[PDB]
């Protein structure tokens, strides 16, 4: 995961 | 800058010694967002973004302790010297104090004017990088934002929050939904602004309130079921924004028990209460690394949902998706398709908007390719069972009805023929003896007076109640009406 939103599943 | 209080807890040589300052951070009444992003980030940074230990810098120093498992000699941690965390501190609060001056902004007793806030969002963006990609890993932190200056979406406006924090304003909230952030403010904190740019686009809103995106339905802002924070939440969110990926494939261990331990000691101060998400991501992390004494995964997915319905109208989606995914992972067929069915069942109430392409994709990926892998799998595993329960037959149904009325009243049409054909392919996978033993009821009586049963609520569900129990799926029907 590079980025995804917080917290996010 | 910095109290006496939070000095004397450093420096920082393990895992251990940063939840100290967590604990005890945590344990004021006005926690420093500023002052645990630095240290985050920068622990983040030598642990995941650059690795290689400098040895030129008399100034940056390494601690060695045991390492975990039997596999490895000694493990390395970045030692964090009150110096170096502390000229960062001040290095923050001059471009902010120095940047905007309250000189001009009389607050009439605890309040911030919108042209206030305005501003301090205004003097973080202008402090942004011209070159770098929005969406790349590590630049989530403050940590990021003074060193490099680059800050991802979320990252934005977590940095607002934490400067207005820096100003003495403590009206001034984060405000979160499942894929956005932005900011809430006024007497009450019921004003509220954009900070922050969402997806691809640059496309901002800033200065402009939510009221028009609560308004349209969308998912994006959760029908004004969205969260509103207060400083020990957005510890949390900061501690949910740990990236831990050292690279596609790797992970770094350390991160994930400092984040692992972090969300425990939220959840211990019951702060972890009014966030499902994180309640989600505490539990996948359970799963793969269990802690002693600890509820297990199951139980926490569902404080997690319970967090759901209680604070915020049950309006969240990824409660369920986590749970689904649990286990789907965990090939619990029957448990898995009923918990995306509870998913499509919140989605309904929804419109499909611009916006909302992420949780769009979600949909599709489970529709499309996770579950048609879980039946796939399951015509194999009885050849050598839940593929003959009707009760999965109808949580199948269930879930395409969501996803049917989700479309209604929408801007942009869901359903397209490439829905169709795993939506006929799913139903093939199911025996017409079982497909046959859902009873698919509209109403009998209605109020009350003083095999398992479906009632669809999608106008497009309801025309094909009877070729979905049909002993021979008609390919060519079903698309031409899936889609209108």
């Amino acid at each position: 995961s590079r980025w995804r939103f917080p917290a996010r599943p | 800058g910095l109290k006496a209080a939070q000095k004397t807890l450093f420096p920082l040589r393990s895992i251990d010694d940063v939840v100290r300052l967590f604990a005890a951070e945590l344990g004021r009444e006005e926690p420093d967002l500023v002052l645990l992003s630095l240290v985050l980030g920068f622990v983040e940074h030598f642990l995941a973004v650059n690795r290689v230990i400098p040895t030129n810098v008399p100034e940056l120093t390494f601690q060695p302790s045991p390492a975990p498992d039997p596999p490895g000699g000694l493990t390395y941690f970045p030692v964090a010297d009150l110096s170096i965390i502390a000229a960062l501190y001040a290095r923050f609060t001059a471009q902010i104090r120095g940047a905007v001056d309250l000189s001009l902004y009389p607050r009439e007793g605890g309040v911030s004017s919108r042209e206030l806030v305005k501003k301090v969002s205004d003097v973080i963006w202008n402090s942004l990088s011209r070159s770098y990609f929005k969406d790349r890993a590590h630049i989530q932190s403050l940590f990021s934002f003074i060193t490099g200056t680059k800050l991802d979406s979320s990252g934005v406006a977590f940095a607002v929050v934490g400067a207005c924090q820096a100003l003495g304003l403590r009206d001034v909230h984060l405000a979160l939904s499942e894929d956005h952030a932005w900011v809430v403010f006024g007497p009450n904190g019921e004003q509220t602004a954009e900070v922050t740019w969402h997806g691809k686009g640059n496309e901002d809103r800033r200065g402009q309130t939510v009221n028009a995106g609560v308004a349209e339905r969308s998912w994006l802002y959760l029908k004004g079921s969205y969260m509103r924070c207060d400083r020990k939440m957005e510890v949390a969110f900061m501690v949910c924004a740990i990236n831990p990926s050292i690279d596609l494939h790797t992970d770094s261990l350390e991160l994930l028990q400092l984040q692992q331990k972090l969300l425990w000691l939220l959840y211990d101060l019951g702060h972890l209460e009014r966030y499902p998400m994180a309640l989600g991501n505490l539990a996948d992390l359970e799963e793969l690394e269990p802690t002693p004494g600890r509820p297990d995964p199951l139980t926490l997915y569902h404080k997690g949902i319970a967090s759901a319905k209680t604070y915020y109208r049950d309006e969240h989606i990824y409660p369920y998706m986590y749970l689904a995914g649990y286990h789907c992972r965990n090939r619990n067929v029957r448990e898995a398709l009923q918990a995306w069915a509870d998913t499509a069942t919140v989605i309904q109430d929804y419109n499909y908007c611009r916006e909302d392409e992420e949780i769009y994709k979600e949909f599709f990926e489970v529709a499309n390719d996770v579950i048609p892998n879980l039946l796939k799998e399951a015509a194999s595993l009885l050849e050598a069972s839940a593929l003959q329960d009707p009760e999965c037959f109808a949580h199948l149904l269930r879930f395409y009805d969501g996803i049917c009325k989700w479309e209604e009243g929408s801007p942009t049409p869901v359903l397209h023929v490439g829905w169709a054909t795993f939506l006929v392919q799913s139903l093939g996978r199911f025996e017409g003896q079982v497909r046959q033993k859902v009873r698919i009821v509209s109403g009998t009586v209605a109020g009350t007076a003083r095999g398992p049963v479906l009632t669809f609520q999608s106008e497009k569900m309801k025309g094909m109640k009877e070729l979905l129990v049909a002993t021979k799926i008609n390919s060519s029907a079903i698309k031409l009406q899936l889609t209108a």
